[PDB]
């Protein structure tokens, strides 16, 4: 399984790199779709996208890099794919899922689980997980809120995949 | 100072419960799809020869989390119950939102008005009598709407506004 990084920044000012393991094992559609938009090797990705939606107990979403405005993000196989599986679940903190907005709409939105988030079992294809900087995200989570507006900007600052 | 209006924007996912939210406070439209989570608005407004300031929470429509709709409802004072006219489904969804609202403040008599959004698309799958036939048959306005032209989106809150005054002064 391959290891991508994000270097994360709070309105420009370093926070710290989380890393995380893609499934590719288990869901490698999806797993190659979210390392190479972290590598930006198609000529777009994740590099300088923000976290639009934090909501303190219970995930962080962002990857739209088309739009910068939670509506937008599009995959390496077209703006939207099906829904690879659902084998693997949201069992607690660091679960690295797809965002969507209904059935075979995956682009490149994303979230990290803070929580377990059971109820989205069967719903968002999970296909990695953090693997080092956790606390990176849990710190994350001090910019959002109930609606999940963030209160500065949290941006991937850096991205690309480890060896 | 002037009189506060709870207004509280119901309806299921889609139908455009946001983009007139945002028609009536911003004079744009959003042509994007940008599902709500929940999101709460002010503006004052001229009715009647009278300013007042609207309150408008605009709630999500996701189906899955349907049994966390009782906070807000408990605290909004009157309900656009919003369907669009291409969307039989959401035109079917309005009886339970509408039951759902009744149940949490417990009274049959809660100010509504029924909207029918999307009017400038060619689509229409519910017509304008089987909405005005339910509408009268719950004893509440019914108003056809579209985000995109602005058109009946201020009569649709302020008629709104109007049936909470009436109800708070009974
Ligand atoms: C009812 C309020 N409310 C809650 C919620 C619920 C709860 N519970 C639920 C579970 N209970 C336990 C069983 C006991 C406890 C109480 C508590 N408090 C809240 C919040 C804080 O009250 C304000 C939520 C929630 C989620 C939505 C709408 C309203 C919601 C919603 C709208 S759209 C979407 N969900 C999916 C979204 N789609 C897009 O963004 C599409 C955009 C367009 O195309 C690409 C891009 C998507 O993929 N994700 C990625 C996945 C997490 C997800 N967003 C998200 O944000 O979930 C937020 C949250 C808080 C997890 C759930
Ligand atoms: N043609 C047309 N499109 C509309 C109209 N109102 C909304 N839309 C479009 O329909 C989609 C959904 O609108 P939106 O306002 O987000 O609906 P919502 O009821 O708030 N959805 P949610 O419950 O997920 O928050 C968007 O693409 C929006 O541009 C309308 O009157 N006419
Ligand atoms: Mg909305």
């Amino acid at each position: 399984n391959p290891t991508v990084f994000f270097d994360i920044a709070v309105d420009g000012e370093p926070l710290g790199r989380v890393s995380f393991e893609l499934f590719a094992d288990k869901v490698p559609k999806t797993a190659e779709n979210f390392r190479a938009l972290s590598t930006g090797e198609k000529g777009f990705g994740y590099k300088g996208s923000c976290f639009h939606r934090i909501i303190p107990g219970f995930m962080c979403q962002g990857g739209d890099f088309t739009r910068h405005n939670g509506t937008g993000g599009k995959s390496i196989y077209g703006e939207k794919f099906e829904d690879e599986n659902f084998i693997l679940k949201h069992t607690g903190p660091g679960i690295l899922s797809m965002a969507n907005a209904g059935p075979n709409t995956n682009g490149s939105q994303f979230f990290i689980c803070t929580a377990k988030t059971e109820w989205l079992d069967g719903k968002h294809v999970v296909f990695g997980k953090v693997k080092e900087g956790m606390n990176i995200v849990e710190a994350m989570e001090r910019f959002g809120s109930r609606n999940g507006k963030t209160s500065k900007k949290i941006t991937i600052a850096d991205c690309g995949q480890l060896e | 100072s002037m009189t506060e209006y709870k207004l509280v924007v119901v309806g299921a996912a889609g139908v455009g419960k946001s983009a007139l939210t945002i028609q009536l406070i911003q004079n744009h439209f959003v042509d994007e799809y940008d599902p709500t989570i929940e999101d709460s608005y002010r503006k004052q407004v001229v009715i009647d020869g009278e300013t007042c300031l609207l309150d408008i929470l605009d709630t999500a429509g996701q189906e899955e989390y349907s049994a966390m709709r009782d906070q807000y409802m408990r605290t909004g004072e009157g309900f656009l119950c919003v369907f669009a006219i291409n969307n039989t489904k959401s035109f079917e969804d309005i009886h339970h939102y509408r039951e759902q609202i009744k149940r949490v403040k417990d009274s049959e008599d809660v100010p509504m008005v029924l909207v029918g959004n999307k009017c400038d698309l060619p689509s229409r799958t519910v017509d304008t009598k089987q909405a005005q036939d339910l509408a009268r048959s719950y004893g509440i306005p019914f108003i056809e709407t579209s985000a995109k032209t602005r058109q009946g989106v201020d009569d649709a809150f302020y008629t709104l506004v109007r049936e909470i005054r009436k109800h708070k002064e009974k």
